[PDB]
RNA sequence: AAAGGGAAGCGCUUGUGACCAGACUUGCGCCCGGCGGAUCAUCCGGUGUUCUCACCGGUGCACUCCGCCGGGCUCAGGCCAG
RNA sequence: CCCACCCAUACCCCGCCCUCAGGGUAGAAACGAUGCCCUGAGGAGUAGGCGGCCGUGGAGGUCAGUGACGAAGCCUAGGGC
RNA sequence: AACGCGACGAUACUACCCGCACGUUGUAGACGUAUAAGAAUAGGCUCCGGCCUCGUAUCCUAGCAGGCGAUUCCUCCGCCGGCCUCGAAGUGGCCGUCGGUAAUUCGCGUAUUGCAAUUUAGACACGCGCGGGAUCAAAUCCUUUGCAGACGACUUAGAUGUG
């Protein structure tokens, strides 16, 4: 399998993976982008805190008349939701990935999530009926969701200007 | 070697014709189409708006078909193609085949060397 | 022709129009303008003409929100001029902003303009356009008559930097007699030869 | 800076000197496009025209570059050959004996020339 | 030691290319040299290189600043606005930029 | 990576930043010196031809030819320019 | 009324492209003669008419054609005509 | 004015201030980027003699992009400290110290950047550095309030107390 981000080595980074997870691309992406570049310990107490409902994902792209509160002013923005499921399967992926650090022998507190991204997995496709015996999609739109934990961390001058470095040397 | 003598190489025009409204559609190709709707701008040369090709921005019959090198491009396939360009290394320039094989590719290139005719993209697969 | 870091243009005695048209030519061209006392400013005409001219425009308005897109009427008189100067500039244009950037109007002289020189503009001068005996009109006037409420305290200001002026007058004074005895006081000492050829040269 | 011209050599060039000791101008080649003529004429009654044909011979200035520039390349000044020396002193020690019977033209020729405001050049007399 | 400057040169401004009400050609661009307001006066200049003078982000060849170059061609008018050729057309975020024109080639 | 004060997109022309395709690396011709060889020209016999021209073997023996190595000289060589 | 100035694809000169026209080229050391050389004029275009080339699938001949040391296909702010 | 402005209080840090050390840091565009009466124009200015189309003027302007050493001069400029002073968007006058200074003359150097190639030279703001001086703070989430409220937002209270 690969990954997006080729460029990080799995020598000294942990990596964590789920396909076709029956949760929401749009708040699962809000969430990845809210606890993109973050510390792990940092992200698992945000996620729980998420589920706790004290803290909110910030709504940004995928927003379009949500509700407002006041836990937007930690981002500096006022649309902001609690995403619980995204969370939770946002926490299992990042135990998996501290788990296979903790496998890999790499320091766990030192760990940052330098990649994380979320894409549109293939749609489920349920059906619902409506008025005038017409029935229309009723699909679920799942993600894949991808995430690693790295460790925190004069030429060519004309004769004239080679003239005027040389007096001004002298000089 | 060296190109012959020849006269400046000028070019009319170096920006490529595109067709209308290919930068607005993905279905449209941006090569070239001549609109012939009774009331398309471009048609009609309107000012401000895409010129079309003519025959007043054909190049001169003496630099016609060459490279600012000065030479004119030889599509060759193997070692027996390259030796038809014994006479003509002051005007004629290899060009190698996509599908030529490296070792093929080698030979050629050693040969051109010896004949001493330009090989246009001779630093490929090595 | 002379290309000056930024020019100085006392308002008072200019006309409307044509000191407008004059400095949005500068100002395109690249001269930094810089104008004041724009209260004594002048337009020619009998003065209900400038008025029939304010309250047309004070008619303008957006019917369905007064609030955006309207006609502001802004009753300063050095932001009338500036309304003139504008008119004159393609302003919606990037170059027509970053040529309105180099342009500053003020109500009287606030320093430190007024210990800088300023300039007139004998093309746009009263005196020296408009024929003898027909009437004319203050931008000011027009103003505190249309609401603006700082005629008074523009005019006090004026008397006292017109106080301290003359206060620099007789020091200015002072140092031009206290001059003029020293070039005759060392005109005994000046060598003949250094004389006569300064006269022969024209100093 | 101001020079005073030898003679005119060929195709636009002239050959100059400022003196050197008034304002630091060797024996020089300028072009007469790059210089504006002024009024004052020094006089040239006892300098040697045999050395001043000497210096206007060409290959005089040019026939030792490529030698200094590869013995130039801490930083050094570079070294002015005798003929030169010598050559740039009996041009020279008449001219500084003709320039100081005119007053401050010593003077005139150590300062260097520039423009000032309200220096019309199309209104200047040279 | 000396409080003289240094300039050899006579400053201009340069004010838009050559155009018609609408539509505008920037082969050729307009000038006003300082202290010039006669054709007469402008007519000195033709044929004097002309500089122009601008600051870049990259280092080349030892400077951060480029000059674009050219000649004075033509008078332009009547006010002594003269018209330049260069080697490359002036940018047009220069209408209101200063401009270097120089004695040389000089017929004094 | 970049732009955004009620559209964007497009043509000409510069400029800015990023990234690239060509060309050049010396050749040609003499004068010397040092090498290495006799594929020089004549004559002879045979062969094939365009029926007067070439090839092969005897053929050179060093002021003749063919390559190499050091110099020197002449010429032509990319771009921007005066 | 007088003077000067600005500019269109309009006119003059020059280069280039195409079309058309008018010419030359074999006891051939002689040519993609279906070629080359010289000169002049013109260049918008709907319905319409005509000519030359580019591309796609397949067949005969040929290139002793290319190819697992990589064909076809696809991607490419990388280039040339 | 949510891209108008002013005053005040507290300001932890990599924050603030001072010195120099420079920017492959940015600027609708430095090259002497010099110059303050007010007023009238069928009237004004003054030294009180007279003067006024004219700024075509005044200041400054010479030296390795401006050196070194004398002769000579007490002229000009700049940084600091003191006393005053400047509120229309706040800055100048005097004194004192220090440093530089062709107004006159002379002596040694200037070359080689090769016959032009911007003359890389200034200001503002920004950033990375040292060596020092000064200071140890707030806001939001949370709970609560109902003088408020669709949600935000608003009025409150939460650190020893009249909680």
């Amino acid at each position: 399998v690969r990954y997006a981000a080729t460029e990080i080595a799995p020598t000294k980074s942990a990596r964590a993976r789920g396909s076709y997870l029956r949760v929401s691309f749009k708040n699962t992406r809000e969430t990845a982008q809210a606890i993109n570049g973050w510390k792990l310990q940092r992200a698992l107490t945000f996620l729980q805190n998420v589920i706790d409902k004290k803290e909110a994902v910030p709504m940004r792209r995928y927003a379009g008349s949500t509700g407002r509160t006041a836990q937007g002013k930690q981002w500096g923005v006022s649309r902001a939701r609690w995403p619980v499921k995204s969370a939770q399967f946002l926490i299992g992926l990042l135990k998996n990935a501290e788990a296979n650090a903790d496998a890999k022998g790499l320091d766990t507190g030192n760990l940052i999530i330098k990649h994380i991204q979320v894409n549109q997995a293939p749609k489920q496709r349920r059906r619902t009926y409506r008025a005038h015996g017409r029935i229309n999609p009723y699909m679920s739109n799942p993600c894949h969701i991808e995430l690693i934990l790295t460790e925190a961390e004069e030429s060519h001058l004309s004769s004239r200007q080679r003239g005027v470095r040389i007096r001004r040397a002298l000089t | 070697v060296a190109a012959k003598k020849h006269v400046p190489i000028v070019k009319k025009r170096t920006k490529r014709f595109m067709r209308h409204q290919s930068d607005r559609f993905k279905c449209l190709d941006s090569a070239w189409r001549k609109p012939k709707g009774i009331d398309n701008r471009v048609r009609r040369r309107f000012k401000g708006n895409l010129a079309m090709p003519s025959i007043g921005y054909g190049s001169n019959k003496k630099t016609k078909h060459m490279m600012p090198s000065g030479h004119k491009a030889f599509l060759v396939h193997n070692v027996k193609d390259v030796e038809l360009l014994l006479m003509h290394n002051r005007t004629y320039a290899a060009e190698i085949a996509h599908n030529v094989s490296s070792r093929k590719r080698i030979d050629i290139i050693t040969r051109a060397k010896q004949l001493g005719v330009k090989v246009t993209n001779a630093k490929a697969k090595v | 022709s002379s290309f000056e870091s930024v020019v100085v243009i006392d308002g008072k005695g200019h006309l409307l129009g044509r000191l407008a048209s004059i400095v949005a030519k500068q100002l395109l061209s690249g001269q930094k303008i810089v104008v004041v006392r724009c209260e004594a400013l002048n337009i020619s005409g009998e003065f209900f003409r400038a008025k029939l001219k304010y309250h047309a425009y004070l008619r303008k308005m957006t019917r369905y929100n007064p609030t955006r897109g309207g006609p502001f009427h802004f009753r300063a008189p050095s932001r009338i001029f500036y309304k003139a100067v504008r008119g004159m500039i393609p302003h919606k244009t990037a170059r027509g902003a970053a040529a309105l950037e180099r342009l500053k109007v003020f109500e009287g002289v606030p320093p430190p303009y007024d210990k800088k020189k300023k300039m007139v503009v004998p093309q746009a001068l009263r005196v020296l356009r408009l024929q003898p005996g027909r009437k004319y009109c203050t931008v000011g006037r027009l103003s505190h008559e249309v609401g603006w409420k700082y005629q008074d305290v523009v005019a006090r200001l004026e008397e006292r930097r017109k106080a301290k002026g003359a206060a620099y007058y007789e020091r200015k004074k002072l140092a031009a007699r206290q001059l003029s005895e020293a070039k005759k006081a060392a005109a005994a000492k000046v060598d003949p030869k250094v004389s006569e050829a300064l006269a022969a040269y024209g100093y | 800076k101001r020079v005073v011209l030898l003679k005119c050599l060929d195709q636009g060039v002239l050959l100059v000197t400022g003196p050197f000791k008034i304002n630091g101008v060797p024996l020089r080649r300028v072009n007469a496009r790059y210089v504006i003529a002024t009024s004052v004429k020094v006089d040239l009654t006892g300098v040697d025209q045999a050395k001043i044909d000497e210096v206007a011979q060409p290959k005089y200035f040019t026939a030792e570059k490529a030698k200094e520039k590869a013995s130039e390349e801490k930083p050094q000044k570079k070294p002015v050959s005798s003929t030169r020396a010598a050559d740039q002193k009996a041009i020279d020690k008449a001219l500084i004996a003709n320039i100081k019977k005119v007053d401050m033209l010593a003077s005139y020729l150590a300062s260097s020339f520039s423009l000032r405001k309200g220096d019309k050049p199309h209104l200047m007399k040279f | 030691p000396s409080e003289a400057g240094h300039r050899l040169y006579v400053k201009g401004r340069h004010l838009s290319y050559q155009r018609g009400r609408r539509n505008t050609h920037p082969k050729t661009s307009l000038i006003k040299i300082e202290g010039v307001d006669d054709t007469a006066a402008a007519n000195f200049y033709l044929g004097k290189r002309v500089a122009y003078v601008y600051r870049a982000q990259k280092e080349v060849r030892g400077t951060k600043i480029r000059v674009i170059w050219g000649k004075i061609t033509r008078p332009h008018g009547n006010s002594g606005v003269v018209r330049a050729k260069f080697t490359h057309p002036l940018p047009a975020r220069s209408f209101g930029a200063s401009v270097r024109i120089m004695l040389y080639p000089s017929s004094i």
